[PDB]
């Protein structure tokens, strides 16, 4: 139907070479984030390289925010929905600087009797939603690239 | 009458 | 426009240049029609004078310049005044009145009846004699009037006998102040200090009020109270009059290095309703203590606190705070402590829960909970991590088992990947070992007994696979790219007998499209079913010219070869399908447009025959002040029966599951207004589950706020019909829509 194996590597070429700046270098979301870039066969450099030319990936505050969504017919909740949400720029060296955000939902029914269960529950769902979020930043590299390219030819 | 305020760190 | 283009067109605007530094030794330039006298002694002048110093400017029909030599002094003291229409201009004050008087060595200045309005932000008034003293620094007014309306609005205003404007301490303070609204004063005090910038300040907040149902008419009148720069403290005395007393409601936020937190404890000194509800009780006092913390020291150390604990079940259902709803079952108490560099972490943390229920108060508590990782990369070709987890649960009640489990999970998991695909082989050991105590209750009433040891050790097998296709959408725009990511995992857990274990920590988990690849059926580690399945999903994304995701499809299916076993299945599905596929789940979410915007979800499951559970929305989000939200939850009787406790299936309120319409909408109106809403509706009842009708009406000078909000807040259980609370309530504020969305118990929550 047109299909063709992707020729293309994930990130672009430009950025296969990348400074992952970060607040908290060793938090949940940096290794989440520094993790998804190796599958990608990028070279992650220190803060402190002297490489200058390297375009650097900067992250910005993470905010999990868990609510009700969906209560019984008695007011209790039924259903916690959470969110994440990722912020982080793109600095490209002698260019602009390209902001790239993230957002993950999921919900998870509640339930009193096994709190602790849910809580447990509560904290794996965290953890993969600081993996969706890290996936999530990686696939918006290109639109980057290619806004990075437009104002090339502007 | 006060004024709340967000909190930094001492001078 | 915003209100805030719009106020400051009513402020002055300084369009004069600023000159930096002393203006003392900055000349002196004057232009008069006329100029009589005896310079440098005395100087007249007289008609369309305009005087020149730097920022400030002196305008008036006559102006007299004496200049007197005073004995032992160097420089001649030099005076000016001004007669007839004195119009004293600057970079942050404007002075008018008819006569005017001048001290250029000190830069003291007098006005005589006139009216002020300072430049660069809001206020004006007029007083009977206007004074400027210490270099501008004190703007002190005999009889004067302040108010923060634009001119020509007579909204609010104070009048008071002496007002001192101090600039350096952003303060006005006010002696006999008489706060008026319009021309009717109201409220009368010797002393009053308004604090006119933006540090911070002590002294009380402006009180706010709200009528509900359960407590009649309520009262807040916080006493900010400003400790020090990273520490501060609102006590709000917090009046109920069906209660007949007032709760003390104290907060202290603080900021350290290591973290910023924020504690609270309100209290009830005697409560008549709860005397009156339980009279069988020795004191009826009520009380909360919330304890949040969160910071990261060295970027190693990690502390993070989060402690609820209200006095009585029925304390969040009664009042209302920030820090829990009445859709609360239980409230959490959990603190932890990290240390995490980057390629080590352990987590040493505590959670114990307050259940608000009396069916059963039985809660479980990890005292204390230790979570170990380690990672080490580029073995070779492989990776590697190691997962240790010890963990204490202890039992509220005293019969309940108690267990220290201890937890090794060595994985090690081979990565390939091309252009185009990607297969993971990642094989995983997970040795889990216990310690039961406490067993003679649970082992005499049950049948499958509990064992004081065990040991679980099982392989757990995993091949993950992906590939990526591209395409281009001719059909579409032009440019638009399209993709094509069929994953496909295949998973391997052998099965051992879990049932010698009590169940301390583990519940089903959810199936949407994401976690369809999980590789746990239970959360926690009591139960670890086994599995022998293949998962296969398909995600399609549709980029355009900017390779931007418009649009983004998913469908997975699972298709366990054997049923997952644990060898405790107490589950209750409505069929006896054990293999095939068994659990399909979907995942959608097209980005119509800068301002649209759709979500998805759904996750059929075969062995219910109906749809487990099944989201959406429909968002237009202009901005913060104009939005349109749509949704729907579901979630089927025969999930809520086989997933959530025994009596969630037979109660009234919990058996029907959910199916949950509700619209928030958000619209301003003739700019100054605004109107806030929100509506849910449980269709399966067709009864209302929550609204709110929030109307704000913004102003350069003051925002006044009315919300309102009918909330499902408990069961009768004598007359079977759930109980409903009405809460109606004013807020002022001198100078809003997102306090209003995220008031009710369903708060809105962005979906872009």
């Amino acid at each position: 139907c047109g299909w063709h194996l992707r020729d293309t590597t994930q990130v672009p070429s430009t950025m296969k070479v990348m400074i992952l700046d970060s607040g908290d270098p060793n938090g949940p979301l940096s290794r989440a984030v520094r993790n998804q870039l190796r599958l990608n066969g990028v070279e992650l450099l220190d803060k402190e390289t002297t490489r200058k030319d390297v375009p650097s990936l900067r992250l910005g505050k993470v905010s999990i925010a868990k609510d009700t969504a969906s209560v019984f017919r008695n007011g209790q909740t039924a259903e916690y929905q959470m969110i994440m949400t990722v912020n982080a720029t793109v600095l490209i060296p002698g260019r602009d600087i390209y902001p790239i955000s993230a957002k993950v939902f999921r919900s998870f029914f509640d339930n009193p009797q096994m709190a602790l269960a849910k809580d447990n529950e509560q904290d794996m769902i965290v953890k993969e939603m600081y993996d969706r979020a890290a996936e999530q930043l990686i696939r918006k590299l290109p639109s980057i690239r290619a806004a990075d390219i437009r104002s090339d030819e502007e | 009458c006060g004024l709340k305020g967000p909190l930094y760190f001492p001078p | 426009a915003d209100l805030a283009s719009q106020c400051m067109l009513g402020v002055p605007s300084y369009d004069r240049p600023l000159v930096q530094g002393d203006t003392n030794d900055l000349p002196v330039t004057i232009n008069a029609d006329h100029a009589k006298g005896d310079y440098p002694d005395d100087a007249v002048f007289t008609g369309s004078v305009d005087i020149m110093q730097g920022n400030s400017r002196l305008q008036a029909d006559e102006v007299q310049l004496h200049q007197k030599e005073a004995p032992g002094q160097p420089e001649p003291v030099r005076t000016v005044d001004a007669l007839g229409n004195v119009h004293y201009d600057d970079n942050q004050v404007i002075l008018k009145g008819p006569k005017g008087w001048a001290n250029l060595n000190t830069k003291d200045t007098n006005v005589w009846e006139g009216d002020y309005q300072m430049v660069g932000r809001q206020g004006r008034g007029k007083a009977d004699l206007m004074k400027q003293r210490g270099e501008n620094r004190y703007t002190i007014l005999d009889n004067g009037s302040f108010t923060s309306c634009l001119p020509g609005s007579d909204t609010w205003s104070v009048v008071g006998s002496e007002i001192i404007h101090d600039r350096e301490e952003q303060v006005a303070e006010i002696w006999n102040a008489r706060f008026k609204v319009g021309p009717v004063p109201i409220f009368y005090s010797p002393y009053l200090q308004l604090p006119v910038g933006d540090k911070r300040r002590s002294g009380f907040l402006i009180p706010n009020a709200k009528y509900t149902t359960t407590n009649y008419f309520e009262f807040y009148l916080p006493y900010y109270w400003n400790i020090a720069p990273n520490m501060d403290a609102t006590i709000t005395p917090h009046y109920m009059h069906r209660r007949g007393n007032i709760m003390w409601e104290n907060e202290f936020r603080y900021l350290s290095q290591a973290g910023a937190g924020l504690m609270e404890l309100d209290y009830l000194p005697s409560d008549k309703v709860y005397e009156d509800e339980h009279p069988n009780d020795d004191s009826s006092r009520r009380w909360l203590f919330y304890w949040n913390h969160s910071g990261v020291m060295d970027q190693v150390w990690r502390f993070n606190v989060d402690y609820t604990k209200v006095s009585d079940p029925s304390y969040f259902n009664d009042f209302d705070n920030k820090y829990g709803s009445s859709t609360d079952g239980y409230a959490t108490q959990k603190f932890s402590v990290g240390y995490a560099v980057q390629n080590f972490n352990a987590t040493v943390s505590t959670k114990q829960f307050q259940v608000f229920s009396e069916q059963n108060t039985s809660s479980y508590s990890a005292e204390p909970q230790l979570d170990v990782n380690y990672y080490q990369n580029d073995v070779g070709p492989f990776d590697t991590r190691i997962y240790g987890q010890a963990v204490h649960f202890v039992n509220t009640r005293d019969d309940m088992p108690e267990a220290t489990r201890v937890h090794l999970e060595p994985t090690i998991n081979l990565p390939l990947s091309n252009n185009w695909g990607s297969i993971n082989t990642e094989a995983k050991l997970l040795a889990t070992h216990y310690q039961q105590t406490n067993l003679d209750w649970y082992n005499s009433r049950n049948t499958t007994k509990l064992d004081e040891s065990v040991n679980r050790v099982m392989p757990q097998f995993k091949v993950d696979g992906k590939m990526v296709f591209e395409r281009d959408m001719e059909m579409l725009a032009p440019g638009y790219t399209q993709t094509l990511e069929p994953r496909a995992q295949y998973l391997y857990v052998p099965y051992r007998d879990q049932s010698d274990i009590y169940n301390y920590d583990s519940s089903l988990l959810q199936s949407d499209y994401s976690g369809l690849f999980r590789d746990r059926t239970y959360g926690g580690l009591d139960r670890i079913a086994s599995a022998n399945q293949v998962t296969t999903g398909v995600t399609s994304r549709i980029y355009d010219d900017a390779a931007v995701e418009r649009f983004n499809i998913s469908v997975g299916q699972i298709y366990y070869f054997t049923e997952s076993r644990t060898g405790d299945d107490n589950i209750t599905w409505e069929n006896d399908d054990k293999t095939g596929s068994l659990v399909w789940a979907g995942d959608t979410y097209w980005r119509i447009s800068e301002r649209w915007g759709l979500r998805g979800g759904i996750q059929y499951d075969t062995r219910l025959d109906n749809v487990a559970t099944s989201n959406s929305s429909i968002e237009y989000r202009r901005d913060e002040d104009r939005l349109v939200q749509l949704n729907y939850r579901y979630a089927s009787p025969e999930y809520i029966q086989a997933t959530l406790p025994k009596y969630y299936s037979t109660a009234e309120q919990y058996k029907n599951g959910i199916s949950q319409v509700g619209a928030v909408a958000s619209w301003p109106i003739a700019d100054r207004w605004s109107i806030v809403g929100a509506y849910y509706y449980d269709t399966n009842a067709n009864k209302q589950a929550d609204s709110m009708l929030g109307v704000q009406y913004s102003s350069c000078c003051y925002a006044i706020r009315v919300g309102y909000e009918r909330k499902l807040n408990g069961w009768d259980n004598d007359k079977q019909h759930a109980v409903y609370d009405n809460a109606i309530g004013f807020n002022i504020e001198l100078r809003g829509t997102q306090e209003m969305l995220r008031s009710n118990i369903l708060p809105y929550q962005n979906t872009l």
